[PDB]
């Protein structure tokens, strides 16, 4: 299948294995666990040019956790570069990991992204980012929690790798659901798994939805 | 399971395993890749690993175990090397070198294994950085001949040069001392002459080579550096601007070394230099003009077509340009015969401006911004300039981004709707564009008038009429507000209006009706002035803004509040007085209109309409008719809230009810909105609400506790408790509000400060952890910075209640009670500065646990929270400095100052620290100075630790070589004693002290660092 | 999803609850549709992501079914779905689904019963 290899890389703590997850599975890890090494996703996207398909080299930021390090880049088609705009030394630091992955992947497309952007307290402004000029990297102010520009990154690098500039991300057909009925046994346990559900608070009661 | 075999090192390594198990991990998938990602990773660890790796290189059959082999001597190298015996350092030479000259001479391996190449060059490159020149003189002549022998070696040999350039000028701040660098940097220069000599006979004897392309690739690199002559005095600004330019393969790479070649350090003052950087120019525009495209090439759509390296390329045309004109345009400006080729460049830049990519247009703006800013102050430049600045303001008008005020958009369907999100990213845009539209604007008011009142006349025909147009001509116009004349803006906004209005006329249907609603609305909140001097049209405004507050469609109703508020914040004094023919202040009319006109309105939009108001009646300097307003304003929420009161006082069984508690919760808020804007003014209303409301804080306080007690803690997540906290919370921030405002400070600490102590302090020490809110902790902040210094009893209370319980809440982890966490830290910050006499009654534990807190503080990733800490800590060492030579402050010295030392090394040096260098610096070099300056009056060691005659410096330098020495095992004794010697002796110098640690902690991460590194001056 | 009417559309977040993990987390934000099938007359739930418009939930809502109360939350329902086809594979989830407003959760239970009454004739 028409499918390519995409490394994402930058410090810890910038949002990267959230941001992936949350184009996985929709969900929003509040945890911060580091990744260790590197961590490989499918992620199917479907286009108006048919399906395409990433494998996301999710690498690990923290220098302790590195791993193979550029070794993750090798034959890499295209990169995603995160940095924190709440955290000036993660954007201090974007050139470091740029050069390193250009090194090893000499003219792929790459996008720059300022993750974290929901939080009030900005660091890294607007008018400061400019790295990405003289280095033909496309960027984009995302947030994995809010959803802010999410998707953009990913519709790009499409767009440059299908080479086709008017692709659009297309609605699935959406097959027809089966008639199921619960069956006599599982039904007593159903009564308990509901009721830790009703039990357990939903996250966020906050946010507007 | 068979895989793993290859981390067994006892046997003799499998490399066709190792190969498999590398093929599983690049090419393979799920279960399997990810087992064998944990081994190769295991596999590299290994310390003696690369002892395997020449094995590796001579027989693998893939290039990524060879990568990998690499990867692993690089490691070896960079942080080992010198721990070595210099046998295996010579080995090691010998076979990189080796590889390099063997992959070089098979051409299907240098034409196919570019990645391998590049990873052994870079490999290479990490041992000259040890090793040369000093122990490899001969490295740069032997490279220079070895370059004619061959094309590929050559060629290979530029990616090695480009390469060291980068490791040595581009990324060496970073990564080695102070004195390496320079020593790298020196000698590259020394050897330099000879580098360029053949770079330049490359660069003649061929035209559209992966030699050339490769050469011209490490030039980029070296025209950071080298000196100008060398750029200047040579021939080589000809062939790039010339013959590089013409073959597309290195028309990249050249027109990124001639922008760089537009930054070099240049005389001012000499005319041939200036003709050469003319020449340059006038060559690179000449072959884009005949090799790429013409001036009037539609570059909008060749960019949008996105073929080939099209993108790029004008994105480095776009670079080239605007960097070389910010820096050189008056050299074109004033001879006749390079006028053409000034407003040419500056065509293209128009061109360029046109291109559908918002990252791109914000450097092209930088561009403008910079040229419009000089033709506003240069005396005889802006003529120059008419016709492209004509042009620009086209371009700006057209491309003008939603403002974050116009808060209708179209979604997907065609459908005017609310936005979901304000669009963050386009906020600095917007500001932006307005500001070279505005200095377009000064520059000719006359064309820019003209072009929006022409552009609006074929709106009202229908001749362009769309959204997108109308919408983009109301915000330019809208943003241009300040540029004219009074006069002339005067019948500029009349006719303006007039014509939206027509507009609207014409127009049918909620969206349509939406859209030009909202443009009318962006317009009139922009021309302030205008309003001033139109009370009739201002009150006639206000009323529509009123009538659009019952709007069914969202977006134009929350505008219309925004709107409202964004007027009154500038035209507030019409509205407080009475206008000639009006029989009332309109503000009196307002208010009598209220309900009606805020019925219709969400909570928070009311809030906003009451935040409004107050704004208004702040105007009345009148003590007796402002406080009456203020009366008149809170009739309602008062009303309300009496009613309530009785309620309440009756049986506490009312208030559980969830619409009473959201009444209650909307009331405070009310209150909150109306403080904000009236400040120091707002007491009066205060007072009236102050002691039922404290009640009521307790009452409420005493629900939450026992709906916890009864439900458990999941109640907190509660509906019904979020609202009774909500209401808890809401008290606390109208207290914050008026105090962080309060002009009679006596009147807070006589009135509001014991109630509310007396209602908070208890209730949140009292609470179960996950029942206490956070806002108490940033309530007190202001209290303490407020009046802190009026009361010292007070602040002892607030640290008796608050300190212990919130520190055992954010004392097992990083992460949890993330809020307790911030405001806890402000508030021991302010204390600190502000009442420190509360922390010398604390008993010696507690005392502890603060100091305990501080450095709990410095080891945060949080910066909200690390930087307190840091800060604290600074603080808190100058509060003892200036208690003299007293008991306090020598129990303080003999129990802390070594804690303190130790703990700011610890965060200085484990690299999960490097946001809060710059804070642990300045601590570091307070607490060495107070020793280095015989600031502490008593013997920091216990006695019979050291000789009696021993100073306080000897026995620092003592413990400081002691730590180091046990806390970096693979430190030399010199290394530490040469570092702590530097230290020491710089500890009046912030900049060369930091200069010192940043040395330190390049050292600590290899073996056999320089110890003389740190005489470095 | 041309043999389709659409009887109600609400914009939603929907969350399943991880078992192992004691939490729920989010499938999707967007449009959460209810389709009557114009050839079998059966009433089924389509949900899709904003901007990426991957299907988060794709289910009849069968007569069976029972919206119950979540709580923390006076705006949302939490039921259990036996048959989801979303990801791929027929599969068992326990959903939640939030709304914007109270009045948008009552207005959707409403409508989610009706949908229940259709399914049944
Ligand atoms: C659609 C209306 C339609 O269906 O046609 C739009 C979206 C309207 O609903 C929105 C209108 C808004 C504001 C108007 C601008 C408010 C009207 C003010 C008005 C008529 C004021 C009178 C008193 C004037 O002064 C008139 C007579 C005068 O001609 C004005 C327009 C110009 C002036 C001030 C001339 C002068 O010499 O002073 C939405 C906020
Ligand atoms: N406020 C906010 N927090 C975010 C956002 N994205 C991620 N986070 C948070 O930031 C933390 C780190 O996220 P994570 O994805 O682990 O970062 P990472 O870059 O993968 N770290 P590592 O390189 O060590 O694997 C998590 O607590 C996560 O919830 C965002 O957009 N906004
Ligand atoms: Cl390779
Ligand atoms: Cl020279
Ligand atoms: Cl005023
Ligand atoms: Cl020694
Ligand atoms: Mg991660």
């Amino acid at each position: 299948q028409v499918q390519f290899k995409l490394v994402l890389v930058g410090d810890g703590g910038t949002g990267k294995t959230t941001f992936v997850k949350r184009h996985l599975t929709g969900e929003f890890e509040k945890k911060y666990v580091a990744t260790l090494g590197v961590e490989v996703h499918p992620l199917v996207f479907h286009t108006n040019r048919g399906p395409i398909k990433f494998n996301v080299w999710d690498t690990a930021g923290q220098e302790k956790f590195g791993g193979l390090r550029d070794g993750y880049y090798i034959q890499a088609q295209c990169a995603i570069i995160m940095f924190d705009v709440t955290s000036r030394v993660t954007y201090k630091n974007v050139p470091n990991w740029h050069r390193d992955l250009v090194r090893v992947c000499e003219n792929i497309p790459i996008v720059l992204c300022g993750n974290k952007v929901d939080i009030k307290d900005r660091k890294v402004k607007a008018k400061s980012i400019v790295f990405h000029r003289k280095k033909n990297l496309q960027y984009y102010d995302i947030s994995a929690k809010s959803n802010y520009n999410f998707e953009k990154p990913f519709l790009w690098l499409a767009r440059k790798l299908i080479g086709d500039p008017n692709l659009e991300f297309v609605a699935m057909p959406a097959l027809a659901p089966p008639e199921v009925v619960m069956d006599p046994a599982l039904a007593a346990q159903y009564e308990h798994d509901l009721e830790v559900a009703q039990t357990t608070a939903l996250p966020d009661e906050d946010d507007d939805l | 399971g068979a895989m793993e075999g290859i981390l067994d090192f006892s046997n003799d390594l499998d490399i066709a395993l190792l190969d498999q198990v590398v093929s599983t991990f690049y090419q393979g998938s799920g279960v399997q890749q990810k087992q064998a990602q944990e081994i190769l990773t295991k596999f590299q660890d290994n310390p003696d690993a690369w002892q395997k790796a020449d094995q590796i290189l001579q027989f693998s059959t893939n290039p990524q175990s060879k990568f990998i082999a690499l990867s692993i001597l690089d490691k070896l190298i960079t942080r080992k090397w010198k721990l070595l015996p210099n046998d295996h350092r010579i080995g090691i030479r010998n076979f990189v070198v080796g590889m390099i000259i063997s992959m070089c001479q098979d051409d299907e391996v240098f034409k196919t294994q570019k990645n391998l190449i590049n990873k052994s060059d870079l490999t290479l490159v990490q041992i000259l950085k040890q090793e040369w020149p000093q122990n490899w003189p001969e490295f740069i002549p032997e490279l220079i001949g070895s370059s004619s022998s061959s094309v590929n070696v050559c060629e290979n040999n530029m990616i090695v040069l480009k390469l060291l350039s980068e490791e040595v000028f581009d990324f060496s701040a970073e990564q080695m001392t102070q004195a390496k660098a320079l020593h790298l940097k020196n000698s590259m220069s020394k050897e330099f002459e000879q580098i360029f000599k053949l770079c330049f006979q490359v660069l003649e004897q061929g035209s559209s080579s992966s030699l050339i392309v490769a050469t011209l690739e490490s030039l980029l690199r070296y025209l950071h550096w080298i000196p100008y002559r060398y750029i200047y005095e040579t021939n080589i600004l000809e062939l790039l601007s010339t013959k590089f330019m013409t073959s597309p393969d290195t028309r990249a790479i050249t027109l990124k070394c001639l922008t760089e070649v537009s930054n070099l350090k240049i005389p001012q003052d000499n005319d041939l230099i200036k003709r050469q950087t003319v020449l340059f120019f006038q060559n690179t525009l000449q072959q884009i003009a005949t090799s790429v495209m013409p001036v009037t090439a539609d570059l909008k759509a060749t960019y949008a077509n996105a073929n080939g390296n099209d993108q790029s390329f004008l994105q480095d045309l776009a670079m080239f340009l605007t960097t070389y004109l910010a820096r050189n345009r008056a050299l074109l400006e004033s001879d006749e015969s390079l006028r053409e080729l000034l407003l040419n460049a500056h065509q293209y830049l128009i061109q360029l401006s046109k291109i559908e990519e918002r990252e791109l247009f914000k450097t092209t703006l930088d561009y403008w911004h910079n040229l419009v800013a000089d033709l506003f102050y240069e005396p005889l430049k802006k003529h120059i300039y008419e016709e492209i600045c004509s042009q620009l303001r086209l371009v700006i008008i057209e491309n003008m981004v939603r403002p974050e005020e116009v808060l209708v958009v179209e979604n997907d369907e065609g459908e005017i709707v609310r936005e979901f999100v304000k669009e963050s990213d386009t906020i600095q845009l917007y500001k932006s564009e307005r500001e070279v539209l505005v200095y377009l604007t000064h520059l000719n008011v006359i064309d820019t008038e003209e072009i929006m009142i022409s552009k609006l006349a074929r709106q009202i025909d229908g001749s362009e009429w769309s959204w997108h147009n109308i919408n983009t001509l109301s915000w330019a116009i809208g943003s241009i507000s300040g540029t004219m004349s009074e006069d002339t803006e005067k019948r500029f906004v009349v006719t303006v209006i007039k014509d939206l209005l027509g507009l609207c006329e014409q127009k049918r249907g909620k969206d349509n009706k939406a859209v030009v609603a909202s443009d009318i609305m962006y317009v009139v909140g922009q021309y302030p002035r205008f309003l001033k001097a139109h009370w009739n049209f201002l009150r006639t405004v206000i009323l529509k803004l009123f009538e659009f507050m019952h709007e069914t469609h969202e977006g134009v109703q929350d505008m219309a509040c925004d709107t409202f508020i964004k007027i009154v914040q500038k035209c507030k004094y019409h509205f407080v007085i009475q206008q000639p023919r009006e029989s009332e202040p309109f503000i009196q009319t307002i208010i009598r209109d209220i309900q009606k006109t805020t019925a219709d309105l969400q909570p928070q939009q009311v809030h906003t309409f009451y935040k409004a108001c107050g704004i208004i009646i702040s105007e009345e300097r009148s003590v007796a008719e402002r406080n009456r307003l203020l009366s008149d304003l809170m009739q309602l929420p008062n009303m309300a809230w009496d009613t309530i009161v009785e309620q309440s006082t009756a049986n506490p069984t009312l208030l559980l009810d969830s619409e009473t508690v959201k009444i209650i919760a909307n009331i405070i808020k009310t209150n909150v909105a109306v403080c904000t804007s009236m400040g120091a003014d707002f007491y009066p209303q205060l007072g009236h609400i102050y002691y039922n409301m404290l009640q009521l804080y307790r009452a409420v306080s005493s629900m939450i506790s026992a709906q916890v007690a009864a439900e458990g803690l999941i109640a907190t997540k509660t509906p019904k408790v979020r609202g009774l906290r909500t209401i808890k919370k809401e008290i606390l921030k109208l207290v914050e509000t008026y105090i962080s405002k309060a002009r009679n400070l006596d009147d807070v600490v006589k009135v509001l400060v014991e109630p509310l102590l007396n209602a908070v302090l208890e209730d949140y020490m009292n609470n179960v952890p996950d029942a206490r809110d956070a806002e108490v902790l940033n309530c007190m902040t202001t209290v303490v910075e407020k009046v802190g210094h009026m009361i010292p009893q007070g602040v002892i209370l607030i640290l008796q209640s608050v300190f212990e319980c919130t520190l055992d809440m954010i004392n097992k982890d990083f992460t949890e009670y993330p809020e307790h966490r911030v405001e806890f830290y402000k508030l021991l910050k302010v204390i600190n500065e502000k009442s420190f006499a509360a922390f010398l009654e604390l008993p010696p534990a507690a005392f502890k646990l603060f100091v305990d807190a501080i450095c709990w503080a410095f080891k945060h990733n949080n910066r909200d929270v690390e930087v307190n800490g840091l800060q604290i800590a600074l603080d808190l060492v100058k509060n003892i400095e200036r208690m003299g030579n007293v008991p306090f402050a020598n129990e303080f010295h003999k129990n802390y100052f070594f804690i303190f030392v130790s703990e700011t090394f610890f965060v200085l040096t484990d690299s999960d620290h490097k946001s809060g260098f710059s804070k642990q610096a300045l601590l570091l070099m307070k607490l060495i100075s107070l020793v280095y300056d015989n600031k502490i009056s008593v013997p920091l060691y216990q006695e019979a630790e050291v000789p009696q005659g021993t100073s306080n410096q000897v026995y620092l330098s003592q413990y400081l070589a002691n730590m180091l020495s046990n806390a970096f095992p693979h430190l030399t004794s010199e290394q530490i004693a040469s570092f702590l010697s530097a230290l020491t002796k710089q500890c009046k110098d912030l900049v060369v002290f930091k200069g010192t640690l940043r040395d330190f902690l390049v050292q600590i991460k290899e073996v056999g660092g320089d110890p003389t590194d740190y005489l470095f001056a | 999803e041309e043999d389709e009417e659409v009887l109600y559309k609400v914009r939603a977040k929907l969350f399943r609850f991880d078992k192992d993990a004691k939490e729920w987390k989010e499938r999707g934000t967007g449009d959460c549709k209810f389709l009557k099938n114009k050839k079998t007359n059966k009433v089924r739930i389509l949900m899709r992501r904003d901007k990426t418009l991957k299907i988060c939930a794709n289910h009849i809502i069968a007569p069976e079914y029972t919206l119950k109360p979540n709580v923390g939350s006076d705006r949302s329902w939490v039921y259990a779905c036996t048959a989801d086809i979303a990801e791929g594979e027929a599969e068992a989830f326990t959903f939640a689904i939030r709304f914007g407003s109270k009045e948008n959760a009552d207005k959707f239970k409403e409508e989610f019963e009706k949908a229940q009454e259709i399914n049944k004739k």
